[PDB]
DNA sequence: ATCGATGTATATATCTGACACGTGCCTGGAGACTAGGGAGTAATCCCCTTGGCGGTTAAAACGCGGGGGACAGCGCGTACGTGCGTTTAAGCGGTGCTAGAGCTGTCTACGACCAATTGAGCGGCCTCGGCACCGGGATTCTGAT
DNA sequence: ATCAGAATCCCGGTGCCGAGGCCGCTCAATTGGTCGTAGACAGCTCTAGCACCGCTTAAACGCACGTACGCGCTGTCCCCCGCGTTTTAACCGCCAAGGGGATTACTCCCTAGTCTCCAGGCACGTGTCAGATATATACATCGAT
């Protein structure tokens, strides 16, 4: 599948270091 | 001797409307931001275009620290914090703090 | 006139045994709707600005790479490259 | 003349093509469209409603319920860090807030 | 190479702000969200070039690439 | 008997206890009353503009959500 | 006697979705609102017109006060003060705050 | 050939002010102001004249789309600087 | 000899030009060209009216693109309908 | 710090109105051919970009005294949460009504389109004056008295 | 309360380069005419918003009381700011080389357009169960003690 990967960053926005 | 004199450097600020950042850094860190996305290859940079993108970061700069600077007076002190500006940030919007 | 039939089709395929209420179905359905008008603006600036007529398939996939974020639109310009190459293929 | 196959089903898609393709040549962005322009916006519409619809089971699933609601929509769609920044602007009507107690 | 907008640039930049005291912890973020802001808009403008067969970002791709974002940009736009 | 008064103080504590607000001070309730009168002067100031270009005298849910999109906040299902 | 129960009135009302303010004063304040700008003719009202003007009234308050708890919480109290929520919405933006 | 407003905005502004001089920096300012205005209102009135299922745009159009895009009162002065003008066209 | 049959500066054929090759509708009306000229003529007219106070307030013959900030900074109206914008060199409010 | 009675999670019947499927019908989608042009592709030139060298210089960096600032602790009085009694207006349901949305037919004045004509708008040249810079002078606080 | 030295304002001078005016060219705006049709207008029908009445009842209102917390104060520790000295790389100025941006010309394959037929999609209908609701049972709990 490949299906794109999740992951919970403390920051709300995934705008640096995803 | 020269007491509480940021108010003068303030207002002198205030007034030029000149670019504060210098040029050469300024290029050499678009250029290596720009070198990660296009996998590899070396791009070139208009005269206009590294000039308005420096003016660009510089408004989006002082939007920021004006509008956290009121946030860390409304806390109560004069100082501004890093979490002070991230909570402006998170709270600005999608669009408008990011 | 609206689309319900290819949600529920899609919806069976991804899930054999989900439903879906009336109201969700049209929250899909103007869902749909938004992002295809965004896309085509998109696309419609894009061919605008190169003095272009026609809106080929370069078009709509810088569209949806400036339009949707970072890691689904590289998925998605897959599915994209994955359909064109099928289409014209027969 | 030949049989009556759509480009839907020429495309290994669900989504119409032939559809999409009427609603740009009728959306007055260009005066002229490309052949493999409605393919593209066909299968990127279909892969992000596959997308939403398998959040939106994955979010129903737990509850014990087999039907999709708008709430399970509002679930699924704020849990992803892509979809958020998608419809961030966007609000979905009877969607409750997610449950978030500050320290 | 990030350490360009160095100390002073950015105390400047808080002065025209308006504020008036700076902590020693803001050098560390500051930039960040500078190379995040940075990030973002060449990224757009550096797609909105790629869409068209060229290899030079031109500030007219720069300034669409701010609209497309939603800060307008004025002066360059011709 | 006005219709601002309306919205009672049970309704703005269940909207703030919805929003996750601990404890609310008493001079909440008379502050948003006019916020929520603002933001109800400028949706439907839209909303019978898209009215008023068609030879209509009714408000649909068409017109609403038109003039919310065109404001920036849209809804979905409609 | 049911002690420290506005954890669960927080708790009920974040797990349900049903609209929290009536629909006759709601409807009776928008047709008040309305009459101003109609130039003095009265107009009609669709049924789902009346439900989605509420939904997007409810959804931009309950947005403004889960923001404003930031703030509030950003200043080392717990209640809410109106200056709060009008810095909220000042810092939101003209057309976001307004 | 470039195009642009720079002739247009030089004569109103020398009919507003008669010793008043421009930059060039501002010139090109004007210029994309003005072109980002046109572009909004226009924008705006081909979505108002498609979900209204029409295919025209009169004037009428783009009248209820500066009334419903500028604020109050410049919209005020707008729609009546507008008509003063058609109805002026009209007398030919 | 129409571009000032109305008594407008702002030319009717350019942006009637402007609005057939924009794709925004496969029609356009006779009085649209016209209102839309009157309605950007008064725009920047009103613009330029106040920039020349914020130019002769300085002791300044020529405009700059600093006084055009402070005039559509210092009405509310103008600011409200350009909030989003970056004027290129113009200095921030004197604001403390 | 253990225990209970208050609340919480779960199991079972019901019954229902929305959901899923099935049928009939037709308008939009597909097959086929045309002719017309926007786009792909090669040439070219020269404008703009990149790179480098030397020389300067204001800007940056570093170090240090200090006094103003953030923060913790604490008392106080006030304002808001909570519970109970009371009342009031939201809400259900049922009926009736008609203003107005919506569909249809028609006729037309309006706008697209094409050819000939030319003058308003754009590119290049210049020329000079408004503005930047600098020196001198008079003033006015701000730290100093 | 009372005051002098840098900070600030204003004047004059010199400069210099960008703004505005002028000229020549030229293609997009104008004029004239024609033809097809989008919409204005009327008119007709059906519906959904509005208005009312009766009744019910849950939510709102108010009042009192208790206590948790916003606010003001004080004290202590410390860390940005100002000042001086040393260092440096940003910038100016200049030159050289070439990369590809932009323009032109040719051709041709893609696409609008038109017609012809038909099946996938929509309206309608109807059986059926997912879930809202009521009731009962097992289990964790948070305040009195």
């Amino acid at each position: 599948k490949s299906r794109r990967i999740s992951r919970r960053p403390s920051d709300w926005w995934v705008v640096k270091s995803e | 001797r020269r007491r509480q004199g940021w108010l003068k450097e303030i207002r002198k600020l205030q007034k030029s409307t000149h670019l504060l950042i210098r040029k050469l850094p300024f290029s050499r860190l678009a250029r290596e931001i720009c070198v990660k996305f296009t996998r590899g290859v070396d791009f070139n940079w208009q005269a206009q275009a590294l000039l308005a993108l420096q003016e660009a970061a510089e408004a989006f700069l002082v939007h920021l620290f004006e509008d956290a600077y009121l946030l860390t007076l409304h806390a109560g002190r004069v100082t501004l914090f890093p979490k002070d500006v991230q909570l402006a940030r998170r709270i600005r919007g999608l669009e408008e703090g990011l | 006139e609206s689309y319900s039939v290819y949600v529920y089709k899609v919806l069976k395929q991804v899930h054999p045994d989900t439903g879906i209420s009336s109201k969700a179905m049209g929250i899909m359905n103007s869902f749909v709707n938004d992002i295809f008008e965004r896309i085509a603006g998109e696309a419609s600036r894009l061919a605008h600005y190169n003095k272009r007529s026609t809106i080929t398939s370069r078009e709509i996939q810088t569209a949806v790479r400036l339009l949707l974020p970072g890691e689904l639109a590289k998925h998605a310009v897959s599915e994209g490259t994955k359909a064109v190459t099928k289409y014209t293929s027969s | 003349r030949a049989k009556a196959k759509s480009r839907s089903s020429r495309a290994g898609l669900q989504f119409p093509v032939g559809r999409v393709h009427r609603l740009l040549r009728k959306g007055n962005y260009a005066e002229r469209v490309g052949a493999g322009a409605p393919v593209y916006m066909a299968a990127v519409l279909e892969y992000l409603t596959a997308e939403i619809l398998e959040l939106a089971g994955n979010a129903a699933r737990d509850n014990k319920k087999t039907r999709i609601i708008p709430r399970h929509l509002q679930l699924a769609i704020r849990n992803d860090e892509e979809l958020n920044k998608l419809l961030g602007k966007v609000t979905i009507a009877q969607g409750g807030v997610l449950p978030n107690i500050q320290a | 190479n990030i350490q360009g907008i160095t100390k002073p640039a950015i105390r400047r930049l808080a002065r025209r702000g308006g504020v008036k005291r700076i902590s020693g912890l803001i050098y560390e973020e500051t930039r960040g969200v500078l190379k995040v802001f940075l990030e973002n808009v060449i990224r757009d403008a550096v797609t909105y070039t790629e869409h068209a067969k060229r290899k030079t970002v031109t500030a007219m791709d720069v300034v669409y690439a701010l609209k497309r974002q939603g800060r307008t940009l004025y002066g360059f736009g011709g």
